């Protein structure tokens, strides 16, 4: 619409949006297998426990003197692999209730990305349903002031265009939340001219 | 009494049998590189010498003032011998030489998009890349007034995504190809051999 | 250089460079120690 | 009778988890690093700027035909701000 | 009385089991003789 | 390497001496 009135020229940057203020367990036992191998082990023994009627079955019982050894190796290594795993925007697309800048092109385009089945990478109709809380009438921001206003407290996220992210995280003394990996090219910032 | 002493020897045997089984199954964690800065340590890339992919990051290989260091390192990895014995003539040459050499071929994304689907064996894999290198353009002579309404028609369908939708059409994007357990099974038939020998001894001593 | 000699239409997309590479059981236990010396253990208990 | 079954064979798994905890920490284990190209993977190296090898290893950073991948990266380790920052001016 | 007597074996064994499992791993993680003084034998 | 040895050593002598002080006193009673 701005080109239909005035001339443009080539881009230089991208853009993004969001809400920004600041910010040894059992699971590593389960890291190579889990939650059904602990079920499959429970079936072999009762079968032999109704298979009563002497020495002969117990080689399958001393087989546990080899089997449990395999179980006795499989842990511990998980510590070498590395709280919360904020690792993707799609990892945020599981986390319910986040919103962002309303009345805008970013308010527009992912609802416009929300109307094609062919365009859906299972991220953005999800994201329109993510911001869909309170009818939209209470999810949204309009300012970096609104970013500092709206909490990071609740299942929320960390995103803007990087120049203001570099601005805001510098003004903050924490470098609190990590940015996502995202490269966007449908619109952006260029230089306009006149016809 | 002295029944026990020699049985205390078959201890340390099995201690070592615990120990080797404990150890080396941990150490198995052959490629673990998924990006450009990852695949820095993977020897050479395969490219076309003096090419647009070459000369651009050659020019970024002459930029010393920023600490990115992914680029000029690999550039002088392949700038050895002045580029000789590092590169191919056309990407048609780099197909099987990447398939039968230490090269990972480096080109446009969309070419490799096409090249992955064109393997019957499908023995290849593309890795991701999201960078701000260049754009794409189409020339038009000075005084040709077509430019604004051309790019109007560009920005309309790109902002409705339809250009990439048709790219999804003629090039599919969902992937043409695609993109512990043994011992518990092992004891089963051993136990079935046990119950076999049980029924064998059942008819054996029914006959006795 | 071609900027100075002809004009250009605007972007539809941006260029990015591409990279092509080539594409639990008891085998884990039984590769690094050989099956024959896995069978050697069944000799002294006799 | 039967609580003593499962609480025991639970303590089984518990002390097994302790065995993992017990051996685990000594295994990542004064410095393991004795020279550059791995000391060049270490935080915070600088040295005297405007020395002779400050010029020579800069020139070897423009030697791609002969290089051991250390000196050009040891160069750019301290070449920040054109060589200005984190480079000392005396003994 | 005798739970102090019989009890020792496993409690003491912990030192041994941790011991050999400690030095277990890093075995795997001219090529040893490098010096001229190393060559003298 | 060596630092876990004398601890379990003197602890093993310690509870030994606690029962040693216990039994002769109860034998005196």
């Amino acid at each position: 619409e701005r080109e239909s009135v005035v001339d443009f020229s080539k881009r230089y940057m991208d853009y993004s949006v969001g809400i920004l203020i600041k910010k040894i367990s059992i699971f590593s036992l389960f890291a190579p297998f889990d939650f059904a191998v602990w079920a499959c082990i429970a079936a072999a023994i009762p079968v032999v426990g109704v298979l009563i009627f002497a020495m002969r079955i117990v080689m399958g019982s001393w087989w546990l003197f080899t089997l449990i050894v395999c179980s006795s190796y499989t842990a511990n290594l998980a510590a070498f692999l590395t709280p919360v795993r904020t690792f993707q925007d799609l990892s945020k697309q599981l986390e319910m209730s986040y919103g962002t800048v309303r009345d805008s092109a970013v308010y527009e385009y992912f609802r416009a990305k929300g109307t094609n089945p062919l365009e859906q990478d299972s991220t953005f109709a999800e994201l329109w349903r993510t911001i869909s809380k309170n009818g939209g009438a209470d999810n949204c921001v309009s300012n970096p002031s609104e970013g500092i206003r709206k909490a990071k407290k609740g299942n929320y996220a960390f995103l803007w265009d990087v120049a203001v992210v570099e601005y805001a995280a510098l003004t903050d003394d924490d470098c609190s939340v990590t940015v996502i990996g995202n490269s966007i090219s449908s619109k952006g910032y260029g230089i306009a001219l006149q016809h | 009494a002295m029944r026990i002493v020699m049985g205390s020897w078959w201890l340390f045997t099995l201690i070592v049998c615990s120990s080797y089984t404990a150890n080396l199954a941990a150490f198995l964690t052959p490629v673990r590189t998924f990006q450009d800065l990852s695949k820095q340590l993977e020897m050479s890339y395969g490219t076309v010498r003096d090419s647009a992919v070459y000369e651009y990051f050659r020019a970024k290989g002459t930029n010393p003032l920023e600490q990115d260091s992914t680029f000029a390192e690999l550039w002088r990895t392949i700038s050895k011998n002045g580029g000789a014995d590092n590169c191919v003539s056309n990407p048609s040459e780099g197909i099987r030489k990447a398939k039968k050499g230490n090269y990972a071929f480096l080109w446009d994304v969309a070419v490799v998009e096409y090249a992955a689907l064109t393997d019957d064996d499908c023995s290849v894999t593309v890795i991701g890349n999201s960078i701000s290198s260049k754009g794409y353009g189409i020339a038009l002579q000075h005084g040709s007034p077509y430019r604004d309404l051309f790019s109007q028609r560009i920005l309309e369908l790109q902002d409705t995504g339809d250009l990439d939708v048709l790219k999804q059409k003629w090039w599919p994007h969902t992937g043409r190809c695609d993109l512990s357990f043994a011992g518990v099974f092992c004891i089963l038939a051993i136990g079935l051999l046990l119950a076999c020998l049980v029924a064998a001894l059942e008819l054996w001593w029914n006959s006795n």
